[PDB]
């Protein structure tokens, strides 16, 4: 009832699942999909007692390179993963009928590990998570093998890593998508902390559902920081539904149109005659055989744009089957829209801006690394409010297999085991199906 | 309360010590007077500096704990907390660092004490500590050779002592007379001049110190040989490390 | 025959080390120093240099009352005045430092699977010589690719180099030798062994950049400048364009990937980046330290040589300076690495567990520890009980404390081969103490002595680590001097008995057999000695860009 | 319940509450009242008005001492304050009927902000708090006055202050009792970094509800940060009853008898008698003239030694009216106990340790300062697992005027909006009556 935009939402294959459904059953605050996936992430935990069992026995523990001679320990973890994640289940719950989940993966190589969301009810943040998971099962481990109090402190430092001395959990055999809250950038941008080649783990290199997850938790962070709070608080709603939701089928309808034979540039072309088309720009002024585009609407033509550039950056990178040109895409899809049109970009110049230093920071000697390795926490790639990111996460999930520092390398542990929540792997179905469930409460 | 474990003669002074119900040998006189000299924080017949108004003359938030927890009158009166700081030889001084502490806070109300290596320090109210301070000058607590008073430049627990017996004090606060066999404090504890001199007595003889000293030495009564006193602190040691892994 | 501090005592003191009395009060103050007085007069200079006033020994208590003793550096017949063994007056304690600081060790097996998957090109023995040869021009901070470069002067940076190792050695034979830190050279037999099956054909650069940069920057400065040059240095000798895609992967290697710091950054109350003292674990200083390569059938010289490195690196310059500053700590640190004193003590108690049990052959339980560290803690205080002088020389609790719970920390790790058992012992000692002589340490002293026994095996969060692991940024030992450093010699002490090549990271022992560095860390408390005596010439002086 | 273990419940009077209550009917993750605290504390701010206007008014902003010449902008924000609130609160809220708080105090002068509960249902933890109050306000008095493009970033300016040049809200005229995630000493330390003044400013100086808000902050932290679970939650359970909610009176009646004429030593030997009275301990093996005692049950054990600490506190620093000698008393309480029976004493050792370095950093030049500085966050005091700090609190809430950096000088704007709440000022009451009504659900 505060705006009164509605959008019609789509599936990943491009049908019509909903129509006219009002924009604020999509925001974080109200849908209650976003605040299922969101309160998913906070709790979930991967726990590799593969690792943990083989980091023991090789007393290799703390680090890169690191081993204590003299300290080995042989212990059947994955033997006895059924009795080990039981007992660490008994910890971990608060009640027998809460929504706790340990399930075993692999054959007892790995286990998912959901802690309750009443341990987070009366939590300051998000560390519950692992601390109450790790120690769950360090005392499960040393309980299970009668380990003696002379070298339980090793089955600490195989579970947690060399935390405390780190401020990290350095060498750690679990791992959650989110970091700890002492890498933030700012106050509120934990959910920006999740590293793209997670989220295409997460999703299995399905591009539009990866670029949904992406836009979903760089969105929620933009209400968390308070950036959409107010004056900005529908353009960052339209730009969720357009730019990562598929509202209206635009982006699909912009790739289908483009996918063949098409570029960056002629996705520019078809986006500025959709939004003319529709009325969302006019021409504003006439110069010498050149047109200036004007809107009574920024925020609207902001949201085209952005699916404009989700369309190019899926027609561009997903031509090379390489992720490595998302920052020359994000780049000059903005740089030439604004010639094109008369009107700023998206983002208003910071996707642009975004896309200069990303361009640099995965091309030169000074930092960064490929597209995977980024996030909205990244000093690179932190500065565009939510627009930028989505981008590189569908450039990853189309990555036929160039980069060294890919999903399989970096994200092996996260893949396997946040990929079994449903939430997680196909966030777009879910959260059209609670804007529609919210559709007459809003 | 039973204190301390042990069966050597350092075992039942630090209980004794601690014991509010053992009376404290007293050993010598010193005025009112001379106690606030050797303090330094004010002169005789000053009044008492106030660092905040009278509790009476404010309005205390209703509070079981404040009812029920009766104030020592120089709290009552608003008084600074000052201090008095005592060094003890580990040459057979009676009190010792810990023993000191632990037996303030069995005896004494108000108390913020602090226990180190070559220094031990009490702060509470003025006028509570000039009655404390009395009774840790005049008794047993003190010997004038292998104790001192001192608010800085404390070196001396662990130094040799002089021909005389007395421990060393960088700033000689108390001089031993060799004429007289007495000690004259001729400073106060921060190491400014008296105007005139506070006696503390004859130093205790050999005999005596070990008598009432609270330090094990091989020398006096070794702790190794103490066991009871040993087995204690390894049961401590034993119960914490179990502890600290389950309970 | 004597105590190993017999010597020391007797040149402090007109005494007999035995005698309870002695004369204060008429040696001049001050004057009864040849380095008060050398202070005395560049006070004088400082000040009417400077038009302000500056050193004056008439300010605050007058010095020198008592004698102001010399302390002879364990191990050898150097003796000088405890200011030269203050790290702002001993450039070999700095030297330390700064060799620490500016080294990182960077591997090259991720970036060789990108020149031969990514770039498709091939690496050989030959290719890295010539990406040595390279790196080695452009890590002291000179140009390979653009024009109208800018340089540093070479003289200025001549400290810096890149050198690698790996655990194959037809390999590391077929690379310029002059790059190559030889492991089959530098250390005994079953040592080499043991880190070349570590290392395996595993390849790693250990990267030292100058000292003049690290002097004005700081430790976190280290692994950029490293990532920098070898990045140039990859452009260059591999042929990829000068900044393409998988010019990123190459920096994302050397600065994340295939990195190791010296030391991890800290919270923010302490804020710190890497490789900063406070980062840096009790088993990586143990293994930077070199004695267990030279002294290898000495355990208890290798362990006191690693106690003298972290004494002087975390109470005198972590503690002492990037944690407080001033006057400083050099005492509390000096106790543990001079007069031979901590010397005798854990000599003592490795000859009683060498009798009782025999080296790593006691039980690894708190029956030990009752035994051992109850033992020497037992003839640590009974020294300063017999020798008036040991405990005027000692003569601050924390002091004492320290060096008596490292004989008997150390000395229970001898006997059960565990660092843990030994960490134990070393709380243990400390609740004697108290108990013996009514006092410990300084007002703060035993913050995690009393958490100690709880913490030693706990398993939670924040407590639960081995000792090797844990470092200054374990929440117990974030604070306090007498303790980091000893913890160190803790570390060292079961691998020194059991005869470990390394404690906990094997790169970093290799990474510092480098007869390159400037400070020799074979001989820790030699080179203090050397520092103490102005004879030790650091790197990364100015005289060069300076008027004569 | 997973324990068998039943508490009376009393008041700060004194007074029998309910008797027989299930000990997990005060657990954190159990108890309606904890969790409504503990997101209380996270959705509420304090706003200076005053200072903002102030700020602007001369310029001075981002940080002491600072101020940019030329800036100066003249604006009745406390003269038009109520118009500031309404526009600002039509920000923070969600939707209308929410449980948004915004009220004006001091005349205008101050606000008191609760930010809805619906933004951290969806936000990783709980900095939202001050950045959506703060970008409201903002853009509330941006709109009030009309202030121009090229004034507005001063107003931002005077709110927020350095942030984010720097990475703390530098010269921030808004406050809260948490402080920002990047300063915990570690993960799950949140709920820990708030200052004993601020506690005792919000209790307004009453002992007993000091202690207990600084208990069930602390107490509540170890369940995040791990500690609480599996093998130690027993412990922490009562520890917060004992200690921290004056269970079976122990607290109240150690206070009453030793009130008058008491010090440490006469409240260990009354708890010693109480303990053996109650069966918590018995003579273990009789040495010379020296009874040894041992117990079954080392966490009650903990619990009545626990009680203890804190009446000793209460009647040490009570007598004093003086809050510094609560390091002392830490320390020597824990000492004597220990050689009065040779059983461990507080926290086995953990309490004596944190009281060793809290001496040490109250009494010299080296850091640390008086007894209202620290936290259970803070380096010097994070090392007891919940029975250090809730003492402090005791402390500084009986302390007469001997303390420099007061409440009065820290916590001055903490004191005036946190107080108002009524579960932070009088947490032992409706923590207590919360227990009661959940009695027979646990
Ligand atoms: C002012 C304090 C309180 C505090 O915060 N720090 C001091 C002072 C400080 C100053 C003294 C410099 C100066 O004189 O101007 C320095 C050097 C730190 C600095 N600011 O550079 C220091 N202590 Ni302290 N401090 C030390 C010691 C100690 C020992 C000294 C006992 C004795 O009998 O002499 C006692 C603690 C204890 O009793 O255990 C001690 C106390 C104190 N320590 C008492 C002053 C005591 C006095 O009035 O004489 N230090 C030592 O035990 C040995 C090492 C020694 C440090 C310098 C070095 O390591 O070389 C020094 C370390
Ligand atoms: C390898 C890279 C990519 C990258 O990550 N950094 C490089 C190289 C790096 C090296 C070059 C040192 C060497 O030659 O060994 C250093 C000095 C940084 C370092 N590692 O110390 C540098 N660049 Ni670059 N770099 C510079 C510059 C530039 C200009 C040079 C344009 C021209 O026409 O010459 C261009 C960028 C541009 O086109 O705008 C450039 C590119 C590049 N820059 C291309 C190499 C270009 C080439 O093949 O020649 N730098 C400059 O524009 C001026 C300042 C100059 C820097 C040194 C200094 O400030 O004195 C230097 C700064
Ligand atoms: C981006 C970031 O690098 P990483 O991606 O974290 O490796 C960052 N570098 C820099 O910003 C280097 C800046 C100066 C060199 C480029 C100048 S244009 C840093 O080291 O913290
Ligand atoms: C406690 C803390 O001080 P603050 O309370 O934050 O001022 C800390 N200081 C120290 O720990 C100083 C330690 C070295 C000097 C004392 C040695 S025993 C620091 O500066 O971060
Ligand atoms: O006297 S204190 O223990 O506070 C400082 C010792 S250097
Ligand atoms: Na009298
Ligand atoms: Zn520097």
């Amino acid at each position: 009832a505060k705006f009164e935009d509605k959008v019609d939402l789509y599936d990943d294959r491009g049908n019509l699942v909903e129509e006219q459904v009002p924009l604020e059953a999509l925001s974080p605050l109200r849908n209650p999909a976003i605040k299922s996936i969101v309160q998913g992430i906070k709790r979930t935990v991967a726990v590799n007692l593969e690792g943990i069992e083989n980091a023991l026995k090789t007393a290799k523990v703390g680090g890169p390179a690191c081993k204590i001679m003299g300290r080995e320990l042989d212990l059947d973890i994955v033997g006895n993963a059924e009795s080990i994640a039981a007992a660490a289940k008994e910890m971990i719950q608060v009640t027998e009928d809460d929504d706790t989940n340990v399930e075993l993966l692999g054959g007892g190589k790995r286990a998912l590990v959901q802690v309750p969301s009443a341990r987070f009810d009366v939590a300051a943040e998000y560390s519950a998570a692992p601390l109450v998971t790790a120690t769950a099962f360090v005392q499960a481990i040393i309980n299970e093998f009668d380990v003696s109090m002379y070298d339980a402190n090793m089955v600490k430092a195989a579970v947690l890593g060399r935390y405390p001395q780190s401020v990290e959990y350095m060498g750690a055999n679990i791992a959650t998508m989110l970091d700890i809250p002492q890498k933030l950038e700012g106050p509120g941008y934990a959910l920006r902390n999740i590293m793209v080649n997670h989220v295409v783990a997460a999703t299995l290199k399905n591009t539009l559902q990866a670029a949904a997850l992406s836009t979903i938790l760089e969105q929620t962070a933009m209400f968390e920081m308070g950036d959409a709070v107010g004056a900005f608080e529908r353009m960052h709603l339209l730009g969720l539904a357009y730019q990562g939701m598929n509202a209206d089928n635009l982006v699909f309808d912009l790739v289908k149109a483009n996918g063949k034979e098409g570029t960056v540039g002629s996705v520019i072309a078809d986006l500025v005659e959709r939004a003319l088309e529709d009325g969302v720009i006019k021409v504003e002024k006439e110069l010498t055989d050149y047109k200036v585009y004007g809107t009574d609407d920024l925020a609207m033509w902001n949201a085209y744009a952005a699916a404009g550039l989700m369309a190019a950056t899926m027609v561009n990178q997903g031509a090379a089957r390489a992720a490595q040109g998302v920052s020359s895409t994000l780049l000059y899809y903005n740089d030439l829209i604004e010639f094109e049109t008369g009107l700023p970009s998206v983002d208003f110049g910071k996707v642009e801006g975004t896309a200069v230093g990303f361009s640099f920071f995965s091309h030169s000697i000074y930092g960064g690394g490929g597209p995977g390795i980024f996030n909205g926490n990244h000093i690179v790639t932190r500065h565009s409010k939510g627009f930028a990111i989505p981008c590189v996460a569908a450039a990853m999930a189309l990555d036929a297999g160039t980069q060294m520092f890919s999903p399989e390398a970096t994200s092996g542990l996260i893949k396997e085991v946040f990929s079994q929540v449903d939430e997680f792997r196909e966030p777009l179905k879910y959260v059209v199906e609670a804007a529609a469930e919210i559709k007459n409460e809003i | 309360a039973q204190y301390y474990p042990g069966t050597t003669k350092v075992a039942q002074n630090r209980r004794n010590f601690c014991n509010p119900e053992y009376e404290l040998e007293k050993l010598r006189e010193i005025s009112d007077e001379d106690v606030v000299k050797i303090l330094g924080h004010r002169a005789p017949g000053e009044e008492y500096p106030s660092v905040h108004p009278p509790l009476e003359e404010m309005d205390e938030p209703e509070d079981a704990i404040r009812e029920m927890v009766e104030p020592i009158d120089g709290a009552k009166a608003g008084d600074r907390v000052r201090y008095i700081q005592f060094t003890d030889s580990m040459y057979f001084a009676p009190a010792q660092p810990y023993v000191r502490s632990r037996a303030y806070l069995c005896r004494y109300r108000g108390a913020d004490a602090g226990t180190l290596s070559g220094r031990q320090i009490i702060e509470t109210r003025e006028r509570d500590l000039e009655k404390i301070s009395k009774e840790l000058l005049e008794t047993e607590f003190f010997d004038p050779a292998r104790s001192g008073v001192r608010g800085k430049s404390v070196h001396g627990h662990s130094l040799r002592l002089d021909e005389d017996g007395m421990m060393f004090d960088m700033l000689r606060r108390q001089i031993y007379n060799k004429d007289t066999g007495r000690v004259e404090m001729v400073k106060n504890q921060i190491g400014d001049e008296l105007d005139e001199p506070v006696d503390l007595g004859e130093p205790l003889d050999e005999e005596t110190l070990m008598e009432k000293t609270t330090i094990y030495r091989v020398d006096g009564e070794a702790y190794r040989d103490d066991v009871e006193a040993v087995e204690i602190m390894q049961r401590i040691h034993v119960l914490r490390s179990q502890g600290g892994f389950n309970l | 025959a004597d105590k190993l501090f017999i010597n020391a005592l007797k040149k402090k003191f007109e005494e007999s080390p035995e005698e309870k009395k002695t004369t204060f009060y008429t040696l001049g103050g001050w004057k009864q120093s040849e380095r008060k007085t050398e202070f005395v007069n560049a006070g004088k200079e400082v000040a009417a240099k400077r038009g302000i006033p500056q050193y004056n020994p008439d300010i605050g208590t007058p010095l020198g009352q008592r004698v102001l003793m010399p302390y002879q550096v364990s191990t050898t017949d150097t003796y000088v005045e405890g200011d030269d063994l203050h790290f702002v007056n001993n450039a070999a304690m700095q030297q330390m430092w700064d060799d620490i600081r500016r080294t990182v060790i960077v591997g090259l097996n991720h970036a060789h699977a990108v020149i031969e998957k990514r770039l498709g090109k091939e690496v050989t023995p030959e290719t890295i010589t010539h990406y040595l040869e390279t790196v080695n021009h452009a890590m002291p901070g000179a140009a390979v690719v653009q024009e109208h470069m800018v340089e540093t002067h070479p003289a200025l940076v001549a400290d810096s180099y890149v050198k690698v190792f790996t655990g194959n050695d037809e390999i590391a034979d077929e690379i310029d030798p002059a790059f190559v830190i030889d492991i089959n050279k530098q250390f005994p037999e079953d040592q080499a062994e043991t880190l070349k099956a570590e290392v395996g054909d595993g390849i790693w650069q250990v990267v030292r950049i100058p000292t003049i940069v690290s002097r004005t920057c700081d430790g976190a400065t280290t692994s950029r400048w490293s990532a920098m040059q070898i990045g140039m240095s990859m452009i260059s000798a591999y042929k990829q364009a000068a900044g393409e895609a998988a010019t990123g992967d190459f920096a994302y290697a050397a600065k994340h990937a295939e990195v190791i710091h010296m030391g991890t950054y800290l919270p923010v109350r302490r804020a710190r980046g890497e490789n900063e003292p406070g980062g840096v674990p009790f088993g990586y200083l143990a293994d930077i330290c070199q004695s267990s390569r030279v002294n290898y059938e000495d355990p208890v010289r290798v362990s006191l040589d690693v106690v003298a490195t972290g004494a002087m690196l975390y109470d005198q310059i972590w503690l002492g300076s990037y944690m407080s500053g001033g006057v400083g700590f050099t005492q509390y640190a000096t106790a543990a690495y001079t007069d031979n004193i901590l010397d005798d003590f854990t000599y003592f108690g490795k000859e009683y567990v060498e009798d009782k049990y025999g080296l790593c052959e006691a039980p690894n339980n708190m029956d030990t520890v009752l035994d051992v560290a109850t033992e020497v803690t037992f003839y640590g205080l009974e020294q300063y009980e017999e020798y008036p002088a040991l405990l005027e020389d000692q003569f601050g609790g924390s002091q004492r404390a320290a060096v008596v719970a490292a004989a008997a920390g150390c000395s229970t790790a001898f006997a059960t081969g565990n660092a843990q058992t030994g960490l134990s012992g070393w709380y243990l000692s400390m609740y004697l103490h108290k108990e013996q002589h009514s006092r410990l340490g300084f007002y703060g002293y035993d913050l995690q002595d009393q958490c100690g026994a709880s913490n030693v095996f706990s398993i939670r969060g924040d407590e639960g680590l081995p000792l090797e692991l844990r470092g200054p940024n374990y929440p117990n030992y974030a604070m306090n001097v007498g303790h980091q450093g000893e913890y160190a010699g803790i570390s060292q002490a079961p691998h020194a008995a059991r005869g470990d090549a390394f404690v906990f990271n094997p790169l970093v022992k290799i990474a510092f057999a480098d007869d390159n560095l400037v400070f020799d860390f074979t001989n820790v408390r030699g080179e203090f000695a050397k520092g103490a005596l102005r004879e030790f010439e650091p790197a990364g002086e100015r005289a060069l860009i300076t008027p004569a």
